[PDB]
């Protein structure tokens, strides 16, 4: 009265798939939740490392009779999907992370610490809080040369990017037009002399 | 009267045909063949790679120079002290590579095409297969494409190719040192050609990756007969420099276990209806066209650059104008460009911002800063809707002029990619009009286009059409594109035949070389090879005196090569030539001994016979073919041509009805129509 | 004091990204639960609806500030994973398929109702009961052919399949050696007949 | 005495000469040249696609009668009356495809290569460009690749395309009813050939998908002079072929827009290191031992068949002998197989079940059931550890035996894709032992090993060495892996012809043709070029009178083609042969008015002089070549038989010292060293 294990099986399994459901939902909400500004990388870090033990700790029988019963192995593609997911965000964080985001938040303050049209206002002041921020962006680039650094990092500068120029118009006024006008139109003048001289040099 | 011809036919004469006896008594001559034939292609992969490793450290080099400048003169004043030193960089290499080239030898100016479709014709260009030639032009080809100048790198792999060829396979090393007592045998004519076959099919593989089509390329300029051993070692020693190319390049970038980059070129991996077959062919037209403008203003500047501008002194300022010009225009077009887009990917090597907003960069730095190869390689594989068409128009209208007036310049360097960047450029910009006037669901895709303005534009400059649809379709490797391919290069030249000539032809007449080409003209049909002959023949009998033949050398007013022998009026019983002559003469073997090696001293260089200082007889048997290929008269000029040039000959002999001497046909009296 | 959408968004979307939260984690939490035995496809249909739903609400301003915001568009990426799993998995449901489970659930439950080593018991009493399972299974191939059709049909076919062959030693008796010994050995002899006959007629 | 051989030079007289003066006075002849070789593709395409619809809607109605059959004789009695049906259904249609070829004419036997390698040689075997000869071989291998036999379809696609080339060519229907007075000037040899040469190259193409591998193989074989403009339209001629068979296989499965398939086989998409080059050597040696004994045992049946078997009335029998074993040996090889896999996706197309588990399914019922380019294409690109090893080794051990018995039938089919199979399968084999003693982590992947055992077996088998590489270089579209291949052909070649010859070349010396190949010995390179003529020569004086060229025609005891004229003792002056001579004596031109075109008249059969009944002379000037290509003696044979075989020459003729006629040298005195 007792197929052994291909209808049904064990109870000594089930409760390890129902604690890989309970992980893996709760993980997917809130990955999920992050919305335009993105926290996930520093949100979702701890309960990520627990769906990635379960699936090692039920890969370590019970592993033949749970992944290799039929196609479609879905337990293998959905951590799959978060490995893959995990991996193009490419997170890996903390300290100067952290430094950044106090940056931010602090650089982000004195646009409302000044704000109030009429765009032109006092936020010169803001000029020395904006650009060592970008230089400090431009060296991390440096620091993880040797491709996309994170996602935290790149929507933070990219949010301050988008509203320092198409929102606040902060342009930089030009200098010299005239001394690469002039320049050019004298290098630009030397064949005309050139070709024109040597015909004449025929005597 | 100063390129004479090469001799192809082994003027077989008593002792030829005794040393083969002998030589003949394991079969070792032929198996001695495949090893020159086999390291023929290794050392010319080699070239083909120092060539690529240099040239992209020192661009490294110059223009991250350049880029740090013009970083640091933003935010601050003036950006002309680095539009200065931005000229001033791309002159002070081009001085260099001007002067290495103006001064020494003439030879090395320009590509390498036109004067090793002549040798390979039968023209012997003075000079061109010395070492010397070989280290200035690979040397210069280097130091001009990193000076900043719009050409190509992969013309100057043929002629590289074939100087190694004709330099190892002698092993004598004329300069000094003699370096071997090996490859004898192979000290003459017959081998030359040969070899030289094989070294110029091994710089169309290793320049762009097709292996068969460079075996059509030394095919169809050499139009011999057809033996199966000759090109079973042309295919062997091509397909090795495809392999001597990835193996170094895939040590040289990472694992070896990755053998892309075929080539110094590489076109990427690559659907289309019939419904679209008349457009190709509308496109083919205007290739033909913008290719004969190209092809024609040219020429109306190159003789003004030998009327006036025919010495040394003067070609090395007008090569660095040419590189300053070069500077300023593109500096001037990329400080006034409005469009500016975010980076992705891999798609700008140096990225330039100026005048833009934080991190965006500017776009017409992009085909100015990166080589041409990965330019062309992006034009066709770019997604849609990822070039502003206000870009490509000021782009290809300034590079057009840069690369029709940078070309007959004193600089060694090719003109192959400056004419697949031109087509591939407005292919893509008649590919986007397609677009926006209908909805292009699938077949409006500009990466077709622009691959088949490039195929247009090559064949509207150089007439080339079997040699080349073959070296599309093995660098595209797609068998599918063929068919149109081959439709738009068979219309590109039968439109463009109408108004001007061949790019190669146009600097093989304007230097007044014979040059005979395959076929006859058809309006000449009955000319009747009598007509075409010289009708006094100086020739000599044999075992008259000396005097005779001191006389009919040593002669101001006339230089003749070759002279048949005669007897009792004439019989025709063969002909001795000049090299033959004047050795006997350095002996003394007058009738009053030495095997065949004795011809072959002093190979390359035969005394005049000025040196030849100071009666009895001597006898010309046993030193003389005695079978020349000779025609009667009364016959069809199709078919003396068609002889002529189907096997090597230097002297055709025309005779009698009763096998009389009464004219001799060489290789100038059928040039001339 | 106020940066339009930058930031931060309105909390007049907010709710509808924690509504897509809410469903999406709950679809996997069913999705994954489904173990060896497969019913997600017949589990989770109806909470599959209300995803894709959502996702058409969203898409239908507040979807370029929603899901154009940033690289790894995660809403995207979760609503493609789920198209793309759905897809190949290929429902298309239902009362054929309802039956189909009705006599798996009959089949299967005459299998221990005889159940007691020794499988050779009263099983013949199963054979008409199993056979015409197949036969249908076959014409159900012949439904959906104008590739897997399913993955409740599949696998539940499956299982009878693994417990019909190796499990229990069910197997065919075999009659006919002695005629497929004699033909093919009487048509191998032919040629050798032929060409030796064709030889010695040279006379 | 009873190939006669074919004329490749114009004849040059006064009334060609004439003629081409009238034609030429819009440049309108070559022009119409480029329509017969556009439409000389399409009507290619289309018969390589009737035969391919045709074929596999015939196997899809013949295989599941038997796979209907034996899934209800099993579950109860006997198998053998459905191993029965199988003999008969492979008997029924393997009858009629060998009654219509044994009794009608016999040319159509084996493939059509070895018949026309030999015609493009200039020997015009008895009938085989007849319609006859095109309708029974392509209905032909339609009714016995179906019929069940170990043949392949891409063997008869040359023939089939190179007669249709020599049928439209001439615009005549020699049958009936002349059906155009359109293309004249073509009904000539010097277009037969011409035309015949991108018929077979508009086959290979279409058959392989190679379409720049068809030109070199009409190169390799047709060893002319080089010419541009020929070449130029074989190979438009083949880029057609496979451009409609693209356009009609794709509007017959689906979308118009999938423009894959490019022929009737098809290899897919498709990494090596250096460490593994000795590896392919040694592939390569072994690609010829086991060809000299599938190229060795074949001959010492095929003599057998020709001693005893040569009659109509037993080899049908035969034939139907060889397909009941064919049947009889896979049907017991599938019975007794231990082997079942479970299915996936389309690797069986009929897939069989019996004694095995549901769902499973046998996998020896694999790679007989389905098409052997369908399993061709599965051994190269399957996934590892898909294979039991020993289903291989018994597969491939029938197999080869059953390949080696059916060639040589009096069925039409080929010998290609019969070499392919074995060659793939005996790779895959030996890839999978370079698995099981290593750990095999990436380069020992069997999909390399089974491409490079494919292109050993043909190299092992058919001796073809530069049309084969490149062909093999096209299908693959990969040209990395083009330098070992070339590699494994160069070995498999000098290994197998220490022991035995080739197998195209075996049914050509078997059958007592002529058929001289390109170059000379090398043993025999001092002849003297005196010793290889006939030393009397009944040549005739020119306006003897009619007596003497009727005796001299109507001669049982010698026939002579080519009769050169002479003078006063002897001039030559010219050659005259039989068909101008008897088209001469048809009408009346004693000397007691036509043009070009009366000579053309009955030009492919000329009447005998017994039919021509029926004192004065005729001036034979006007009527004759006044320059034959002539050579002196005193010259070496290397020399002399290079000119004979580069140009087209029927009739050389030796001379003296004061051109005297001495000798003649034909074809049959070349053709026996
Ligand atoms: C999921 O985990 C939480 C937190 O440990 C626990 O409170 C809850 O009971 C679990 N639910 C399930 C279904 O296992
Ligand atoms: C693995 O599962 C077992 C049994 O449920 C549990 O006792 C243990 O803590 C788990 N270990 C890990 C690493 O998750
Ligand atoms: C049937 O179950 C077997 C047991 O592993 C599995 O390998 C196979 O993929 C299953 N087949 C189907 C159609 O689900
Ligand atoms: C992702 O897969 C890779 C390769 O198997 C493995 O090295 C890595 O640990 C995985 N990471 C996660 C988060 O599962
Ligand atoms: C982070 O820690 C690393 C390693 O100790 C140290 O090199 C670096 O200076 C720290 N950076 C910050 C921002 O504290
Ligand atoms: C930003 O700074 C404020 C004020 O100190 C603090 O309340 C808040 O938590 C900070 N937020 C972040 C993201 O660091
Ligand atoms: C902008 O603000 C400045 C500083 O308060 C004030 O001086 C000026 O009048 C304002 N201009 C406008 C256009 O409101
Ligand atoms: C999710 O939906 C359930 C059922 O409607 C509801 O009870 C619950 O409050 C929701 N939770 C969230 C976080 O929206
Ligand atoms: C869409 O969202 C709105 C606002 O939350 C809600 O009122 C409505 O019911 C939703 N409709 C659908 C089809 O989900
Ligand atoms: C920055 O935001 C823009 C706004 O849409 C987005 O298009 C872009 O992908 C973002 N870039 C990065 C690096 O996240
Ligand atoms: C999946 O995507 C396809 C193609 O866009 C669409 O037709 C279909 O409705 C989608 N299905 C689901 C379940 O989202
Ligand atoms: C299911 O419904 C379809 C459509 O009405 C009908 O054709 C079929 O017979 C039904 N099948 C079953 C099992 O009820
Ligand atoms: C199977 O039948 C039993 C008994 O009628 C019933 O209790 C059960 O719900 C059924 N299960 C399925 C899966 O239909
Ligand atoms: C198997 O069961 C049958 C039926 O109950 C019984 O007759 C027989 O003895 C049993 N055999 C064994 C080996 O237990």
């Amino acid at each position: 009265s007792l197929p052994p294990d291909l209808p049904d099986l064990d109870p000594e399994c089930r409760e390890l798939l129902l604690d890989f459901a309970n992980s893996s939902a709760e993980l997917t909400g809130c990955l999920v939740r992050s919305a335009r500004p993105v926290r996930l990388c520093q949100t979702c870090y701890p309960l990520f490392q627990q769906v990635v033990s379960k699936m090692d700790n039920i890969s370590r029988s019970c592993a033949r009779s749970l992944l290799m019963a039929d196609r479609m192995q879905i337990v293998v593609i959905l951590s799959e999907f978060f490995n893959t997911t995990w991996q193009e965000a490419n997170c890996a964080n903390s300290n100067s992370t952290v430094y950044f985001l106090n940056l931010f938040n602090h650089t982000l303050t004195c646009f409302e610490h000044n704000l109030q049209k009429n765009y032109s206002e006092v936020c010169k002041n803001c000029r020395e809080a904006y650009k060592t921020l970008s230089s400090l962006y431009s060296e991390m680039q440096k620091m993880n040369e040797l491709t996309h650094l994170c996602i935290d990092v790149e929507d933070a500068m990219n949010i301050t990017r988008k509203l320092w120029s198409r929102t606040f118009n902060c342009s930089v006024p030009c200098s010299d037009t005239v001394p690469v006008i002039a320049v050019s139109v004298f290098i630009l003048f030397l064949p005309v002399v050139f070709y024109l001289s040597s015909f004449l040099h025929s005597e | 009267l100063k390129y004479e011809s090469l001799d192809y036919d082994n003027s077989e004469n008593q002792l030829f045909l005794e040393e083969e006896r002998r030589i003949n008594h394991f079969r070792t001559v032929e198996i001695k063949r495949w090893v020159i034939c086999a390291l023929i292609g290794i050392l010319t992969g080699l070239v083909a790679c120092f060539i690529d490793i240099v040239v992209e450290n020192l661009a490294g080099l110059k223009y991250r120079v350049i880029k740090g400048n013009i970083d640091k003169f933003t935010e601050k004043g003036g950006l002309s002290f680095s539009l200065l030193l931005w000229a001033t960089l791309n002159a002070a290499f081009v001085l260099v590579g001007s002067v290495i080239v103006a001064f020494i030898e003439p030879v090395a100016a320009g590509s390498g095409i036109p004067q090793i479709k002549c040798f390979l014709n039968g023209v012997k260009i003075p000079h061109v297969v010395r070492l010397k030639t070989l280290v200035i032009k690979v040397s210069g080809v280097i130091l001009s494409v990193v000076g900043g100048l719009a050409v190509g790198k992969e013309g100057p792999m043929i002629h590289s190719g074939s100087v190694i060829a004709a330099g190892i396979s002698q092993g004598r090393s004329t300069s000094l040192k003699r370096d071997f007592k090996i490859f004898e045998y192979f000290r003459r004519d017959t081998e030359k050609r040969d070899f030289v076959s094989a070294g110029a099919a091994a710089g169309v593989s290793a320049a762009f990756g097709a292996p068969v089509g460079g075996v059509l390329f030394s095919l169809e300029e050499g139009a011999s007969f057809w033996n199966q051993f000759l090109t079973w070692r042309i295919f062997f020693a091509s397909m090795i420099s495809t392999f001597t190319l990835n193996f170094v390049l895939s040590i040289y970038h990472g694992n070896m276990w990755d053998l892309s980059s075929p080539g110094l070129i590489n076109f990427g991996r690559f659907a289309y209806t019939i419904h679209e077959i008349p457009v190709f062919i509308a496109m083919g037209v205007v290739g033909g066209v913008l290719g004969a403008v190209f092809n024609a203003l040219n020429y109306w500047l190159t003789m003004f650059r030998i009327r006036y501008i025919h010495r040394p002194c003067l070609q090395v300022i007008e090569a660095v104008l040419v590189a300053a010009v070069t500077a300023t225009v593109a500096f001037v077009l990329i400080y006034s460009s409005r469009d500016c887009q975010p980076l992705q990917g891999g798609s700008m090597s140096y990225p330039l911002q100026l005048f833009c907003a934080d991190g965006e960069y500017n776009s017409m730095a992009a085909a100015f800063f990166n080589t041409p190869e990965k330019s062309v390689v992006s034009l066709f594989h770019d997604p849609p809707g990822s070039y502003n068409p206000l870009t490509l128009g000021l782009f290809t209208l300034v590079y057009f002029f840069l690369a029709c007036w940078t070309y007959g310049l004193t600089v060694s360097a090719g003109v192959f990619i400056p004419s697949l960047l031109i087509g591939a450029a407005w292919g893509r910009l008649f590919g986007i009009s397609l677009s926006y006037l209908t909805g292009a669901a699938i077949w409006a895709d500009p990466g077709k286009y622009a691959l088949m303005g490039a195929a247009a534009q090559l064949g509207g400059i150089v007439r080339m059409t079997l040699s080349l649809t073959v070296i599309m379709m093995e660098a595209t490797s797609n068998v599918t594109y063929g068919f149109p391919i081959m439709l738009v290069l068979m219309t590109a030249k039968i439109v463009g035949d109408v108004f001007i000539e061949g790019l190669y032809d146009m600097h093989i007449q304007l230097q007044s070389v014979p040059f005979l080409h395959w076929e006859a003209p058809v309006t000449s049909h009955s000319l009747t090879a009598r007509e075409v002959m010289s009708t006094p023949v100086t020739c000599l009998r044999r075992r008259e005196k000396v005097g005779v033949i001191v006389d009919v050398l040593s002669d101001t007013a006339s230089n003749h090569n070759g002279f048949p022998v005669v007897e009792h009026p004439a019989r025709l019983q063969g002909l001795i030539l000049r090299s033959q002559l004047i050795v006997l003469l350095k002996h003394k073997v007058f009738v009053e001994r030495l095997r065949l090696k004795d011809f072959r001293d002093a190979y390359p260089r035969f005394p005049p016979i000025q040196s030849i200082h100071v009666e009895c007889t001597m006898d010309l048997s046993e030193f003389m073919n005695p079978s020349p290929y000779t025609v009667p008269q009364e016959a069809s000029l199709p078919r003396v041509f068609k002889l002529f040039r189907a096997l090597g000959l230097r002297h055709l002999v025309v005779v009698d009805n009763r096998n009389q001497v009464v004219g001799l046909v060489t290789r100038k009296d059928l040039a001339r129509y």
